[PDB]
């Protein structure tokens, strides 16, 4: 449009911890917003980006979108991820992709499960007992980018980076009263009431309904303090490649997410879902063992390759003519809590869609919700006390470059007004069993709720 | 030099079946099983079908067993899952349960390496999503068993005269062995 020059950039200092150094002063903006590859050795662990100061903001609460400039405020019942497409297309900056530089601005922030209402026609059991938005973005015209495989800091910006700089220099971090939970946690549901639910989806599956269910609970506490000094703490703890910090006007979400959902790099698509998981066990001779029960165990084999069908469909659906391929099967990812069973899928963006028409298509992702995708959201809605609201949902960035890179909001926290909320769930098969399964769940959070007790 | 017909019956992996094409390098029309009229499929004029499964009966499959029917004799039909028990009930075949219910279960098939397992190994290993098979006492005369499952379930059927096919399992799944080639002889034949 009026744009395609490409964005200034100005290298400052290398250090690992830029990230964090430079965000903890801004942690407290709304619109902050930190993605963050927690320091991981992983083969898509490379870059943190911290944004903050939009030009322009999305907050999506139900049919309404309000879109905020400066001054003006509309409200619009379209398609949330269309009206997003929109205020891309309308801030006239179209620069070209940069392999070292995959956010060049553009929007960033959550889609919240519950956006994918807006996509397929569903009940309206579960109840909706947290008020944060289905969609919040902001949309930034600069970026901080730290690339730990080059050992650059870079700040880029499509108005004046060197103002950029100076106001990035000037803020200063004057700590906060430190984290701490104010009540135990306590689950959503009772191990009755688990069994009661895990019972009520097996008969769903013999009827088949459907194949696969992650059926999930939700642990609460009272919190008070600055959530960005339990985010540091949990974050070195977590040590995984999809994590962020989001400052939204209604809270803040803490992600120590593992799994990506979609990345569209220079239109080559990649997705990477997690499904199968043991847990991580003390004597470093039988951890080992768990890496290959876990990629040779058939039941898991089974259930991963169902949700690799899913996302080969749902990627197909817009993908280009044959470029579907499935590059890669059954890695075992070791993290901290567990080891995951991740399989890839690989394919091509067409030149007329946008990384938003691919995320429209496929939003939630299959390896959280089940298979088929809209009978298993049928009766998670059903037999889940509560919305997932932003657990589960998607946080990403949408570059002006075209690019996208988003995560599963799994080991994710939601902090507003005094409570956080932490969800644990799990894939549910005929073949599967109630107290494994019951346990999965907490092996998934222990180590993150258990640091937050104090 | 054809187009294919992929008759949509409204399966949830549906374009894993027209990727799969796609890959062999055929050019693929996709229509819906209720958005589409025999007329219509004469005028678009179609080199071969194929009839994607479903979750329906072959009588719930709109235009299905009106375009087997039709179309018997004058150009080549694979049917998939719903597809092949359509195809098995537009000659007087019935469909029955199961043995069990076999939802993403892998399982070994036999054949006899005629119709679209020319060329392929034997044992198969190929993925149900379903549990209905076609009722082996009632199979018309008019058909050959192409496959069995280990309990000796109907897992392929070829016509004796005409070039129609139909395969029980899933060939577009990835748990599926040689689905490629199974769906490149259909397409090549
Ligand atoms: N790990 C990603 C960047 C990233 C970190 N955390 C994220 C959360 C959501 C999306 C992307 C990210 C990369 O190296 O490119
Ligand atoms: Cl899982
Ligand atoms: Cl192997
Ligand atoms: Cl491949
Ligand atoms: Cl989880
Ligand atoms: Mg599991
Ligand atoms: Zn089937």
């Amino acid at each position: 449009h009026m744009k395609t020059l490409s964005p200034a950039v100005i290298t400052l200092l290398w250090r690992q911890d830029a990230a964090e150094f430079y965000f903890s002063r801004l942690s407290h903006l709304p619109w902050a917003m930190l993605l963050h590859s927690g320091y991981a050795d992983h083969p898509y662990s490379r870059f943190d980006i911290v944004v903050a100061e939009p030009i322009c903001t999305l907050t999506t609460f139900g049919k309404e979108t309000v879109v905020s400039e400066s001054e003006k405020r509309t409200t619009t019942t379209d398609d949330p991820l269309q009206v997003l497409q929109q205020v891309l297309d309308r801030a006239d900056i179209r620069p070209t992709h940069n392999e070292d530089l995959p956010f060049q601005g553009g929007a960033l922030g959550l889609f919240g499960y519950d956006l994918g209402r807006r996509f397929e026609s569903l009940p309206e059991i579960a109840e909706q007992d947290i008020v944060l938005p289905d969609m919040a973005v902001g949309i930034y015209d600069w970026a901080l980018i730290v690339d730990h495989q080059r050992h650059t800091v870079s700040l880029l910006s499509h108005n004046d980076v060197n103002a950029r700089r100076a106001w990035l220099e000037s803020q200063q971090f004057s700590p906060q009263e430190d984290f701490t939970l104010t009540s135990d946690w306590q689950s959503n549901m009772t191990r009755e009431q688990y069994g009661e639910k895990f019972r009520q989806v097996q008969e769903y599956l013999h009827s088949g309904d459907c194949y696969q269910v992650n059926l999930a609970q939700r642990f609460h506490a009272t919190y008070s303090g600055d959530e960005w000094q339990a985010f540091l703490q949990l974050n070195q703890a977590n040590r995984a490649p999809f994590s962020a910090f989001l400052r939204l006007e209604q809270g803040a979400i803490l992600s120590l997410s593992p799994e990506r959902f979609i990345l569209c790099d220079n239109s080559e698509i990649q997705t990477r879902p997690i499904k199968g998981t043991l847990p991580r066990l003390p004597d470093p001779q039988e951890d080992s063992k768990q890496a290959v029960k876990l990629a040779n165990s058939a039941k898991d084999r089974a259930e991963n390759l169902m949700i690799v069908d899913l996302m080969r469909n749902d990627i197909g659906r817009v993908a280009v003519a044959g470029s579907v391929k499935v590059p890669e099967l059954f890695v075992v990812e070791p993290f901290p809590a567990v080891h995951h069973l991740v399989s890839t899928i690989t394919a091509q963006l067409p030149e007329q869609l946008h990384a938003s028409d691919l995320l429209r298509a496929a939003f939630p992702g299959g390896s959280i919700t089940g298979a088929p995708k809209v009978r298993a959201m049928e009766i998670i809605d059903e037999l889940e006390p509560q919305r997932r609201n932003a657990w589960c949902g998607s946080i990403g960035y949408l570059s002006f470059c075209g690019n996208m890179d988003t995560s599963i909001t799994i080991r994710t926290l939601t902090a507003i007004n005094g409570q956080i909320f932490c969800s644990a769930g799990g894939g549910i098969v005929a073949d599967s069993q109630e107290e494994a399964e019951y346990q999965e769940t907490f092996d998934k959070v222990n180590r993150i709720l258990k640091q937050l007790e104090k | 030099g054809g187009m294919i017909l992929l008759i949509d019956n409204y399966d949830s992996f549906t374009w894993n079946l027209y990727q799969y094409f796609c890959e062999l390098g055929a050019d693929v029309l996709v229509k819906r099983n209720d958005a589409l009229t025999l007329a219509d499929i004469d005028a678009l004029k179609p080199q071969k079908i194929v009839i994607s499964p479903g979750p329906c009966t072959p009588d719930e499959a709109g235009i299905s067993l009106d375009v087997i029917r039709h179309y018997a004799g004058r150009l080549p039909i694979l049917g998939v899952c719903l597809g092949h028990q359509a195809m098995a009930q537009a000659f007087g075949g019935k469909v029955v349960r199961a043995a069990k219910v076999m939802h993403g279960k892998t399982s070994p098939i036999t054949h006899n390496g005629e119709g679209v397992f020319r060329g392929l190994a034997n044992p198969l290993t190929v993925t149900r999503y379903h549990s209905l098979v076609v009722e082996p006492d009632s199979l018309p005369a008019c058909f050959d068993v192409t496959a069995w499952s280990e309990t000796r379930e109907i897992m392929g059927i070829r016509h004796r005269q005409w070039d129609l096919e139909g395969v029980q399992f899933h060939p577009e799944s990835i748990l599926s062995e040689q689905g490629h080639q199974l769906l490149a002889n259909f397409l090549h034949r």
